[PDB]
RNA sequence: AGUCUCCCACCAAUUCGUAUGCGGAAAACGUAAUGAGAUUUAAAAAUAAUUGUUUAAAUCAACUCAUUAAGGAGGAUGCCC
RNA sequence: AAACCAUAGUUAUGACGAUUGCUCUUUCCCGUGCUGGAUCGAGUAACCCAAUGGAGCUUACUAUUCUUGGUCCAUGGAUU
């Protein structure tokens, strides 16, 4: 194939100015193509029944919180009125004084004692907390803290964008996509805490009080805590930039 | 975001230094004295090498490290002393500088570097340098007559 | 905040044994570092990847931070941090990076070939991209390959304690810099000191000099050298220390116990922090109203 | 022959092609120059910007959802005056889908035409129409056979 | 309407990491001159050669060298490069930029030769605005 | 992840899971009864493991979610009344108003 | 900038003779009212183009899909009156 | 053998000087205030660059690396 290709050459001298170019950038085609360019019953139960009752659950959770919402205030501003600084006597009063009012407003005292040895003996056995701590592994515990899941966890915040949010422990109800739910007690304080998750740092300890006085200090990231896999693993994950975390060195 | 050129031209130019010999006083007789010849002892890479020696012992060692990245004469012949030599936009001053200040070869002495045209596109100097060969022609077939 | 990421290591090959000339003279480069001032330091240690990684985990860092390091950080006041540079220029098969980049803190790469750097830019987990200041560059750089790398992760590291070496290569050292920041569109700079000797080192100001001759902005190489600098620490740290960005094992309570930071207090054979019990259910939430 | 099959279609070499062909190539050349054959410039200018045009794509086109969703609805499926719209935009949509490529590729496998009995459905709804009373010397006799009638109003 | 820049100030310190060769071995104004000009030699050619410059306030291992506004990079640049070899201590010197100053406004010590070359430039900055 | 501590860790899970759903606000709150059901369902989907038929028949309520429950832990009833028949069989709940009803 | 789409000759008609929410020559084009939806879905994921992150998954906001043909006349309701 | 044609046209859009305007901070004044005036300064950015023309869509931009308008059943403080 050296006469053809010489005559073609020939032929693209006279067109072209330097007839060199097709054969080098591969621009002369030696083909081209000529083609038109070419037991179902129940789970239909169920699959609805469980729709419905996710559809149901959202309003539900919504409808609470705006209920606590406006009674914190009420309450609040109530007390504010009736020379009341004391939560013990708050409580009372408004029990005696109002009753309708006092059956929305929650109980910390006993959202306290089910939720945190509930989820702390439950951690205790997925870590292997032992009276020994010597049969640790770091890695394989990072996993399942990342496949772990946090119903019902005391968190706190510790750093965050903004000055106010830091410092605010409190046992979740609910773990959201964007915002993160929680809640806080103080002298009169019950709020509902709605914490935003996009440039906070958070933090848990695990008592351990085998002999000595001892606790793991771990922490999450907001920010990259809402790429994760729940409950499983086998995800591709993917290097985002690993640059929007100046706020944990700055302060 | 984009790599800028720029291309200069010179020229090399014999002065007639001989006063021992008269010389004819108009335009195109000194035109032709000018632009005798270049000697046989004349090429690209003894140029380019005087050119960096010169810049080297002017400029210095960052001056000459700075305009030596993209230095290279591009096409030069020593029929007519036409050269164009490829620099930055960036030094072009610089090369300019250098090639004002070309002392001499090193066996062929008494001799003008003269820079004509300076640009960033190698058609506009092809351009002018065959404007500038069709006006030499010019007053010399004038002074024929 | 000032950090310098890349102070050689006097070993290129496990064969080599270290006299102790040599880390009394890096003794006295870091005493001389934090004479003048500095805050973060990070020693680099090259390799080669052709040949055989010894099987081992605790005999593949030969710095022993905590036995001479850690003796003298206390007069020091600093930290100091392991790197490791991979020369790779052909796809050989030895490649058993899940145990250099866990037992390390930060891989960077000196790529000689470009079928070497397009794989360290695509597929290799590195932190740091350096090139050969003393060679000539491979090819020509593009553009496009390396702002994806910088929007992707690893940066372009300038060592510029390298011109103090010799005479004839300055000219390589500048020709090599002024493309890599024509190429990298002056995003992802790093600058490092290659000093081997306290007798290579200058001020922040002479850096900035030099950088600002040049080329790159003044404020830019503040900029990257305060904040570019602090993230490419902190990648690192994070990638190694913690998973894959999702569990971090340090809780920062203030502002000096931070991942990068706080280096005596987390265990290293081991990832846990034994604090003592700090978080209980019956304090406050509100910080304000929380009073011991 | 220059072409040669597959087991996906035709296709065509260009070496053989050219190959076989030369001395007409010759000819023809001579025929066109008879003072620059010998002679090897650059004879043919290039394209003018204006003259130039762009390239398109290799598929047929995309039919817009409603006008697919309205073909579905009529395939799968006294006269009122909107029942007579209803049934003229029915046959509309049915030979749309009957000669459109495009619909034809937005309707869904297993329907055609003759399943879907369009003829039938033509012939009821033509019925039907005719039935819708039409005043058809109410509406004009023009003269031509395109549409070129006069618009001229006097004192209005 | 605005201000012409004269000059820049630049603090230099010749820092070499040798106490036992810097106690024995004295250094003197000439070696500083003879260091710069060493340097500007070796870095550039007579480019950096034709920099103008003078000497103020020459201490051990401490000087003041003024500098125009349009070769401040030129200065600071060769500054930060050369690395003195056998000029006139066995032990290399290096020098530091302590820090840099565009309005004479400075603070070292209590002593007035700061004063006496902030008479000299006032009685000259008010000729050269009058003028 | 090994598989040997892989089933361990789903097992505990699991448990976790159901015990979460038992105590106080799963039994009160509907809301949060509802979202650790769908939680739960959406975890025992993910493993792709049928669950048995004779609790899933009667395990919990279809409108908000509440353990089905009549009258060492006092607690909450999930079901004030179960009539009779009447015409046939059926089961109310107090966090909502609706009730099931299944034929003999 | 981008491997996206289309116009840049006509065709009383084998030539998308398409009166189909509105504008538009076309657009793998802009926007408006209502209802619903989440690998348990019409379809996005943890067995044509583009984007480092790449819709949502308390409420809002954002994406996708499913309906509403143009003009004139009569009755009822609501507002200034 | 040409159809050769751009109020940029084939990867050219260079070198500096001067003036006005904008953001915050430094101070003064009348009458709190004013698209108020006057100095002492800094900044005028980032994304990126045409190769025949127009429209639609998507994707990169604006942290002491110029700006502007509005919203938020987001939190933080104060009054009722
Ligand atoms: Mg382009
Ligand atoms: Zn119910």
């Amino acid at each position: 194939d050296r006469t053809q290709t010489f005559i073609k050459d020939c032929l693209f001298t006279k067109c072209l100015e330097d007839p060199e170019k097709p054969f080098n950038e591969n621009r002369f085609q030696d083909t081209l193509l000529l083609l038109p360019t070419d037991e179902s019953a129940d789970k239909q139960l169920e699959k609805r029944d469980y729709q419905r009752i996710n559809k149901n659950s959202k309003i539900a959770l919504r409808e609470y919180i705006n209920n606590c919402k406006k009674n914190t205030k009420k309450c609040l501003k109530l007390a504010y009125e009736n020379k009341i600084t004391d939560k013990e006597d708050l409580l009372h009063y408004i029990e005696e004084k109002h009753p309708t009012i006092y059956e929305s407003l929650p109980q910390y005292v006993d959202f306290v004692p089910m939720y945190k040895e509930l989820w702390i003996n439950y951690i205790k056995e997925l870590l292997n907390i032992t009276k020994n701590l010597k049969t640790f592994n770091g890695s394989l515990a990072l996993l399942k803290l990342s496949m772990a899941d946090y119903n019902g966890a005391l968190l706190r915040v510790t750093k965050s964008k903004n000055k106010t949010l830091i410092g605010l422990q409190g046992i979740v109800i609910w773990d959201s996509q964007k915002f993160f739910i929680m809640i806080v007690k103080g002298n009169i304080i019950d709020e509902i805490k709605c914490i935003p998750k996009k440039g906070t740092v958070f933090q848990f300890e695990i008592p351990i009080s085998d002999d000595d006085d001892s606790a793991l200090r771990y922490s999450i990231l907001g920010d990259r805590f809402k790429y994760r896999s729940v409950d499983r693993a086998g995800r591709k994950f993917k290097s985002r930039r690993c640059d929007d975390m100046l706020y944990y060195i700055q302060n | 975001v984009r790599l800028k050129s720029r291309y200069i031209l010179f020229e090399i130019i014999f002065p007639p230094t001989d006063t021992n010999v008269e010389e004819s006083v108009s335009k195109a007789d000194i035109l032709l004295s000018h632009h005798r010849a270049s000697p046989a002892d004349v090429s690209i890479k003894s140029i380019l090498q005087e050119i960096r020696r010169s810049l080297s012992l002017n400029l210095g060692d960052y001056g000459s490290a700075k305009c030596n990245s993209l230095l290279q004469l591009k096409y030069f012949s020593n029929k007519t002393s036409t050269g164009i030599i490829r620099c930055h936009r960036e030094d072009c001053d610089l090369v300019i500088m250098a090639l004002m200040l070309m002392s001499k070869i090193g066996d062929v002495d008494g001799l003008i570097v003269n820079p004509v045209k300076v640009s960033g596109t190698i058609k506009k100097i092809e351009q002018f340098a065959m404007r500038r060969n069709s006006k030499i022609l010019n007053i010399i077939k004038c002074s024929q007559s | 905040m000032l950090v310098d990421l890349n102070v050689p290591w006097p070993q290129n090959s496990y064969a080599d044994k270290v006299t102790s000339q040599a880390v009394n003279n890096l003794i006295k480069t870091l005493s001389t570092l934090h004479m003048l001032g500095y805050t973060h330091i990070a020693i680099n240690f090259t390799v080669n990847h052709s040949e055989k990684f010894p099987n081992d985990v605790k005999l593949l860092n030969p710095i022993d931070i905590k036995r001479r390091f850690g003796e003298l950080m206390d007069r020091t006041g600093l930290k100091l941090y392991s790197r490791i540079t991979l020369i790779i220029d052909d796809p050989s098969k030895g490649q058993s990076l899940s145990k250099i980049s866990q037992a390390f803190d930060i891989v960077a790469a000196l790529p000689i070939s470009e079928k070497g750097l397009t794989l360290s830019t695509t597929n290799l987990d590195i932190d740091l991209l350096t090139f050969q200041y003393g060679s000539r560059l491979p090819t020509f750089l593009k553009h496009k390959s390396i702002c994806s790398c910088v929007n992707r992760g690893v940066k372009l590291e300038i060592v510029y304690g390298y011109a103090l070496r010799d005479v004839q290569a300055r000219r390589q050292f500048v020709s090599n810099v002024r493309s890599v920041i024509r190429s990298s569109r002056s995003r992802g700079i790093v600058i490092g000191s290659g000093a081997m000797s306290p007798l290579e080192c200058r001020n922040i100001l002479g850096v900035t000099s030099l950088i600002k001759n040049l080329g790159l902005p003044s404020d830019r190489c503040s900029k990257a050298m305060g904040d570019l600098a602090s993230l490419v620490l902190l990648n690192g740290r994070l990638r190694n220390k913690s998973h894959k960005q999702t569990i971090v094992t340090g809780g920062g309570s203030g502002n000096g116990d931070d991942v990068v930071n706080d280096v005596q207090g987390i265990d290293d054979v081991q990832t846990i922090k034994v604090v003592k019990r700090s978080m209980d259910a019956e304090q406050l939430g509100h910080a304000s109203k929380r009073h011991k | 022959t220059p072409s040669d099959l597959s087991e996906s279609g035709s296709k065509l070499n260009v070496d053989q092609f050219i190959s076989s062909r030369q001395f007409e190539v010759k000819q023809l050349q001579l025929a066109m120059h008879n003072s620059k054959a010998a002679s090897s410039t650059r004879i043919f200018q290039a394209l003018p910007r204006k003259l130039r045009r762009r390239t398109a794509s290799h598929n047929v086109r995309r039919i817009p959802k409603r006008m697919r969703n309205r073909a579905l609805r009529e395939m799968r499926k006294g006269l009122n005056a909107k029942q007579l719209y209803k049934a003229r935009m029915s046959i509309k949509l049915l030979r749309l889908a009957s000669k459109s490529t495009s619909m034809k590729l937005s309707m869904p496998p297993e329907v055609t035409s003759s399943n879907c009995h369009v003829r039938q459905k033509i012939k009821t709804l033509k019925r039907m129409i005719k039935e819708s009373s039409t005043a058809n010397p109410n509406i004009k006799l023009l003269n031509n056979r395109m549409g070129s009638y006069d618009c001229t109003g006097v004192n209005e | 309407k605005k201000t012409f820049r004269e000059w820049q100030y630049f603090k230099l310190s010749i820092t070499s990491f040798d106490q036992d060769v810097d106690d024995a071995h004295a250094i003197d104004q000439m070696t500083w001159r003879q260091w710069l000009n060493n340097a500007l030699k070796r870095s550039y050619g007579i480019f950096g050669e034709g920099v103008e410059y003078s000497f103020l306030h020459v201490d051990d291992k401490l000087a003041y060298i003024r500098v125009n506004h349009a070769d401040k990079d030129t200065f600071s640049s060769s500054i930060s490069t050369y690395i003195s070899t056998d000029e006139l201590v066995g032990s290399p010197l290096t020098v530091s930029i302590l820090q840099e100053s565009s309005s004479l406004r400075l603070l070292e010590v209590t002593d007035d030769d700061r004063l006496w070359l902030k008479k000299v430039m006032e009685e000259e900055e008010q000729d050269c605005k009058c003028i | 992840m090994n598989k040997d501590q892989a089933e361990k860790y789903q097992e505990r899970s699991l448990r976790q899971k159901y015990n979460l759903l038992h105590v106080l606000p799963t039994l009160n709150s509907r809301a949060l009864s509802g979202l650790y059901y769908k939680n739960f369902h959406n975890s025992v989907k993910r493993y792709q493991i049928m669950l048995p038929e004779q609790l899933k028949s009667g395990k919990f309520c279809s409108h908000c979610g509440c353990v089905y429950v009549p009258n060492g832990d006092s607690d909450e009833l999930g079901g004030e009344s179960m009539e009779g028949p009447k015409k046939c069989i059926q089961v109310n709940c107090l966090n909502c108003e609706k009730s099931k009803l299944f034929e003999w």
